[PDB]
């Protein structure tokens, strides 16, 4: 539920 | 857990509504476009006016930087895009083909391509070197409000007043996905997350939505702001804490916690609709721009 918009 | 953005500089000079502001990828510069037919360049850290870039015959809705910070592309009501060498001010190419106002534009990360969206309801893909239109996508059934490449340039996301977000394969031109919610109000803005996994879209019912692209599902919703009429640009802010940043038709810059979806800050200063916001690539710096009754750009800074 915690979104990560950076790590590829 | 909360940023503390505060006004540091106000940038005055445009004589009509500002339409967009963008930080250069090297973080040194801010570019702005306006209904006054001009592009202006400003220092990103001190707001110091740098130069005016001229040539379009009608107002400009959007500007965008090449990855090496050396070129700009602009989208204008004169139905063209122009490619600019920023240092010399030279217009390198004029991109002709759209049959109505060009409303949005972007380089791909490689910066050999430009994507544009128009009130003619098409998305076009252009070759930067030759200025020729490579592909014309029958993208939407209403004006196209935003276009953006993903991190590797393999994908394009577009949005439109027709209520759709569509994701396109850059190479083939094929529509890979159409994003449909429980309702389809006009989509006034869209952009990929930094990692390209997610899509942030704004709709003209006062709502920002975060979509999981691969799963094609809406995950987070951000509200509290006002957006029923204008195409207002929004952002992921990732240099400090993780925030969502957007303009608003109540003249404020809104900032949300990305995860909890709570409003964490509201920036006061502008005297008209905040049409555009931009987030600095390495520093906790926000640029905001306002419409006709205001005409100024503001730079805000935070410790996180």
């Amino acid at each position: 539920e915690e979104i990560d918009v950076v790590s590829v | 857990v909360k940023p503390n953005y505060a006004l540091k500089f106000t940038l005055a000079g445009h004589t009509k509504a500002v339409s967009s502001v963008k930080f250069s990828p090297n973080g040194e510069w801010l570019a702005s476009s306006s209904a006054d037919k001009l592009i202006k360049i400003w220092g990103a850290y001190d707001g110091k006016f740098e130069k005016t870039i001229s040539g379009h015959k009608l107002g400009i809705s959007d500007v965008a930087w090449s990855s090496d910070s050396n070129l700009l592309v602009s989208a204008s009501d004169d139905k063209t895009l122009k490619i600019w060498d920023v240092s010399s001010g030279k217009c390198l190419k004029t991109l002709k083909g759209h049959s109505n106002y060009v409303f949005c534009c972007n380089f791909n990360p490689q910066s050999n391509l430009i994507v544009s969206g128009s009130f003619d309801e098409s998305v076009r893909i252009w070759d930067v070197k030759t200025g020729k239109c490579l592909k014309t996508l029958p993208a939407h059934s209403d004006p196209v409000s935003a276009v953006h490449f993903n991190r590797d340039g393999s994908l394009i996301v577009s949005s439109s007043y027709d209520g759709l977000c569509r994701i396109w394969d850059t190479a083939s031109g094929q529509c890979l996905k159409t994003l449909i919610d429980d309702d389809n109000p006009p989509v006034s803005f869209v952009k990929f997350s930094p990692n390209g996994k997610y899509i942030l879209a704004a709709t003209l019912d006062n709502t920002l939505k975060l979509w999981d692209y691969s799963k094609g599902k809406c995950l987070k919703t951000y509200t509290g702001h006002k957006n029923e009429k204008y195409c207002i640009f929004a952002n992921f802010s990732v240099t400090g804490g993780k925030w969502i940043v957007s303009g608003s038709e109540d003249n404020l810059v809104y900032i949300w916690n990305l995860q909890t979806k709570e409003i964490v800050q509201k920036l006061q200063g502008h005297t008209d609709v905040v049409i555009s916001t931009a987030c600095h690539p390495t520093e906790n710096i926000i640029a905001s721009a306002a419409l006709e009754n205001d005409k100024t750009i503001k730079l805000w800074k935070s410790d996180c």
